[PDB]
RNA sequence: UGCUCCACACAAUAUAGAUGGAUACGAAUAAGGCGUCCUUGUGGCGUCGCUGAACCAUAGCAGGCUAGCAACGGUGCACUUGGCGGAAAGGCCUUGGGUGCUUGCUGGCGAAUUGCAAUGUCAUUUUGCGUGGGGAUAAAUCAUUUGUAUACGACUUAGA
RNA sequence: AAGCGUUCAUAGCGACAUUGCUUUUUGAUUCUUCGAUGUCGGCUCUUCCUAUCAUACCGAAGCAGAAUUCGGUAAGCGUU
């Protein structure tokens, strides 16, 4: 007796969203919105990270689930500003897509000493586990 | 342990050619988990073995070896090219080579 | 062009539920259940406040902003199908052979069978698609109604009446018989 | 016929004893580099006054920036061409960030909707539209509206690897 | 990077996925394709059937069984595809061709084997959404392929004891990640945290 | 004193190309997976993806000998209990016991001279041969014969 | 499309013009063959094409019926 209609979230092309450089000088870096030019084409800004103010193709970007609120065509200083009020940092970092981009990096960084130790971290780890599945 | 690996799985996939002539002189290398030039700049002068077997023992083993070094890049796709002292049989076109870490710069 | 966003809208009375999920539509209101598979659109539904169903084109051309109108008026047919219903009425067109049109039910199928459409020893055979009703009205000279839940199979079954019973090898525009639809309309309009 | 840039080129008749100081005469020419600006200027001073290469000469050759290159604005850009049977006039209105990028854009759609080749375009005049409303295409004046949304449905993944082993999605 | 890569065709459009797939064999790889009932051709139904049909017409006049041979059967047509980005008449070109084997469904042991998949040709990756395309199935019978029957037939037993087997997987995967989860917090844990694992 | 199967001993034979692991839902993509809860739905809530850059595995004379501590797990070998799988099943899930090993943790000894690198040989088919442990004890062709056959072959018949 | 078609250009035709297709006509060319490709027609036999005579299903008519005419899919099957 109640009408039901999946929504099927999506992320918007929208001033204020934050996106996230894939290709480019950037390239992990994050950027806000701030004009949209066209469909394929948007005016981003990432000051507090050091993306410069530009215009980019949709395509070499990926939009974020993050949204923050942001006039149509602010400039850097405004940008900046709002950036760091709306805490888009950490709140960024949070997400688990962030977490995992820095265990990716982090992997890559381990020495072959470093590697050796996650070996022997992850026997002893396991043998817990394997003796916590027996049990249960 | 269970890998005693110290080298880096490859392919030979052909010789250097244009469209219908071939130069059995130079051999295009594939190598695994590599797919850019500036990715592929690791492996330039590495040495590269050809592992192949035969029934006649010749010198105390039924083993035979290839064996060439990287001689650079090839493509967008990080395949090298590779000279060996005597050319590949062509019969190993798709055959698995051995490429080593030495001379080690890194 | 590419139109950003084309938008339509979807009354919904409150006698019906619609549940879409995907592009499987299903209507269930006071007459029955219709279901509709739309998977071949790309659209989007939007329920906004169990009465007001969005449908809308992202980032669509010419061709497709004409289909999403036409999902408009496909999922309508299905709410007005199942409120109001769906009511074909047929008149029996002939200058001198009497069309006899009978319901018959050969190993339960239900058909309708028609003679002696201009003379013919044939007989005429048109299944009844499940979900439609036949009743021949009275107080009324040569009439069939075809009502049911869906104006997709009652339509059909409309011309597929129509359609059975052509004239070959003769001037069409003076042998006009044949049985014609007359009035397209709904089970409940008083 | 590169990434465009604006030039200011400025050029003469060479002074005579008659008529030293000639009029100077100057133009705005969208181009790959300083040979295609000075090649394109003498080409539309031929169109328009008793001149040519050899009896003149370039007094100034600047590149034009964008006085402001990070701000979106709408273009109204006019243009002559020739097509397969005759010249025509048509006006096209662009929203982008720079008339070099604006320019680029027309390029790439008179080529592509009227295949219409750099060699047979005449830049008639690029002038920004200062207030909205004035704009009179739809296909950019869809993009004016308030408070514009539009997400992107079906996204294509690009894989490194040539197999997946988990069939993937187009969400986004 | 599998000793015996298993492509599994649905959703895959027929000319890309086989060269890929033709790639691969020439590269060393061995593939083994299977539902190749499920794949794809761009364009409709009756474009691809008229194209079956201008190949159907293609026959030596002097004797039809010395001609060009009309397989049917979508494991046979894709092999055909295959053929012809592989130099097929040369001893490397039967060497790759060796390699490959292609299946109508999933018979055994490629049924309890991984499948992969070729985003690089799959066809909600590469088609424009709102373009026709083409079952290989439905196109194979409609030219004289005889066991579409079987193979749905044989494939829903299959996708029932598929389905078993993964509630007795989801099960065990539930009770490891609890495992897991109370794993965290612990000394090995936290450095393992600190090491990017 | 022939044949076949099993095991281990020695030879030849070659490798379209081992060098930790082919690691199993289905469906959709303008949608899904996982978890949780209920009034079991085309449900609510939370979360995830943005690639496998993963997961598992992986330390020891190519992996030796040996003393313990913790735990009753992991894992190999044959043996055994039951079930399931016919698309090409020839594989998967298992019960129980024995026998090793365990790097989960702490010790003791050994390694050298392949000399500054030479794949430095460790894999899997096949063919024999020998040894010792089971198993079975025929046909077919020619020749003769028939004519449902036939140019000849072939075909179809018959004969202890 | 000027006209014919009782009136009505286009049911069916269609002037004055103009755009093509085909290679079963005949011209035009002389590239191959003059140390030779057996030069007409018929008989026999197979196959192919469609620009469809018949047959199947149709659409149009100045199609009432009958008979006709125009047009479509179509060379499956026949054409003495
Ligand atoms: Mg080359
Ligand atoms: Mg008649
Ligand atoms: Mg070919
Ligand atoms: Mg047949
Ligand atoms: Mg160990
Ligand atoms: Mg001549
Ligand atoms: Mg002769
Ligand atoms: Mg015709």
């Amino acid at each position: 007796t109640d009408s039901i209609v999946k929504a099927s979230n999506w992320r918007l092309v929208e001033v204020g969203r934050v996106v996230l450089i894939k290709k480019g000088q950037s390239a992990g870096k994050l950027a806000a919105i701030v004009e949209i030019i066209d469909q394929k084409k948007v005016l981003i800004d990432g000051p507090k990270a050091g993306v410069p103010r530009q215009a980019i193709n949709l395509g070499q970007v990926v939009l974020t689930p993050l949204t923050f609120a942001l006039p149509r065509g602010a400039r850097t200083a405004t940008v900046s500003k709002k950036w760091a009020a709306a805490a888009v940092c950490e709140k960024w970092a949070a997400s688990s897509w962030a977490k995992k981009i820095a265990q990716r990096e982090r992997r890559a960084a381990l020495t072959d000493f470093e590697r050796f130790q996650v070996m022997v971290l992850r026997k002893q780890k396991r043998y817990t586990v394997k003796k916590a599945l027996a049990k249960a | 342990a269970e890998s005693h690996r110290l080298y880096v799985k490859g392919k030979h996939l052909s010789y250097q050619r244009s469209k219908r002539v071939n130069n059995p002189n130079v051999s295009l290398i594939k190598i695994e988990g590599v797919a850019t030039p500036q990715d592929a700049q690791f492996y330039l002068g590495k040495r590269i073995a050809y592992v192949y077997r035969a029934s006649k023992e010749v010198r105390g083993s039924k083993i035979r070896v290839m064996w060439g070094k990287v001689t650079r890049t090839h493509g967008n796709s990080g395949v090298v090219r590779a000279t060996f002292r005597n050319n590949l049989p062509a019969k190993t076109f798709g055959a698995s080579v051995r490429i080593f870490l030495y001379p080690s710069n890194i | 062009m590419k139109y950003i966003q084309t938008e339509q809208q979807i009354e919904v009375p409150e006698g019906v539920t619609v549940s879409i999920k995907s592009r499987i539509v299903k209507v269930v209101g006071p007459r029955g259940t219709l279901t509709k598979n739309l998977k071949h659109i790309d659209v989007t539904f939007t329920k906004v406040n169990n009465q007001l169903i969005k449908v809308a084109v992202h980032n669509g051309g010419r061709k497709h902003v004409a289909a999403l109108r036409t999902v408009k008026s496909l999922v309508d047919n299905m709410i007005t199908g199942v409120t109001k219903g769906y009511k074909y009425k047929m008149r029996y067109v002939y200058a001198h052979f009497p069309i006899n049109v009978n319901i018959v039910e050969k190993d339960g199928a239900k058909f309708i069978e028609v003679r002696n459409f201009l003379g013919d020893k044939k007989i005429r055979n048109v299944p009844v698609r499940d979900g439609v009703t036949i009743e021949f009205s009275t107080n009324v000279k040569d009439e069939i109604v075809l009502s049911g839940n869906s104006v997709e199979d009652v339509s059909q079954n409309a011309a597929d009446l129509q359609q059975i019973c052509r004239v070959r090898n003769k001037d069409i525009r003076k042998f006009l018989d044949g049985i014609y639809v007359s009035h397209k309309g709904f089970i409940t309009e008083d | 016929m590169a990434h465009f840039k604006e030039y200011q080129v400025i050029g003469r008749r060479l002074p005579t004893e008659s008529v030293p100081e000639p009029k100077l005469f100057r133009m705005r020419i969208f181009a790959s580099n300083e040979v295609i600006a000075k090649s394109r200027y003498w080409y539309f001073l031929q169109k328009l006054h008793k001149v040519k290469k050899a009896s003149g000469e370039i007094v100034s050759i600047n590149q034009i920036n964008e006085a402001h290159p990070t701000k979106v604005k709408n273009f109204g850009v006019w243009v002559r061409y020739d097509s397969r049977s005759g010249t025509h006039n048509m006006y096209k209105e662009i929203r982008d960030v720079s008339r070099v990028a604006a320019v680029e854009t027309l390029y790439q759609d008179m080529a592509a909707r009227h295949r219409a080749r750099f060699r047979s375009i005449h830049i008639l005049k690029v002038a920004e539209i200062e207030k909205t409303a004035d704009v009179k295409r739809q296909y950019v004046k869809q993009f004016l509206t308030k408070d514009l949304k539009f997400p992107l449905p079906h996204r294509v993944q690009k894989s490194t690897k040539t197999f997946s082993y988990k069939r993937p999605s187009t969400f986004y | 990077v599998e000793p015996v890569v298993v492509i599994d065709g649905k959703g895959h459009l027929v000319g890309r996925l086989a060269s890929v797939v033709a790639k691969q064999l020439l590269n060393g790889q061995k593939i083994v394709v299977v539902r190749a009932e499920e794949l794809n051709i761009s364009g409709e139904f009756f474009r691809n059937k008229l194209k079956y049909h201008d190949f159907l017409r293609k026959a030596t006049a002097f004797n039809k069984t010395r001609g060009p041979f009309h397989f049917r059967a979508p494991s046979r047509i894709f092999y055909k595809a295959l053929r012809g980005m592989v130099s097929h008449k040369t001893a490397r070109g039967k060497a790759a061709l060796e390699r490959l084997k292609v299946f109508e469904g999933i018979p055994p042991p490629y049924d309890k084997k991984k499948r992969v998949v070729v985003p690089q040709a799959l066809r909600v990756l590469r088609l424009k959404p709102g373009r026709k395309y083409t079952t290989l199935g439905k196109l194979s019978t409609s030219v004289g392929w005889k066991y579409e029957d079987v193979v749905a037939k044989l494939e829903a037993k299959r996708k029932v004891s598929s389905a078993e087997y993964y509630a007795k997987k989801r099960a065990f995967t539930k009770k490891v990640a609890s495992a897991n989860a109370t794993a965290a917090e612990s000394d090995v844990a936290k450095q393992l945290a600190a090491l990017g694992y």
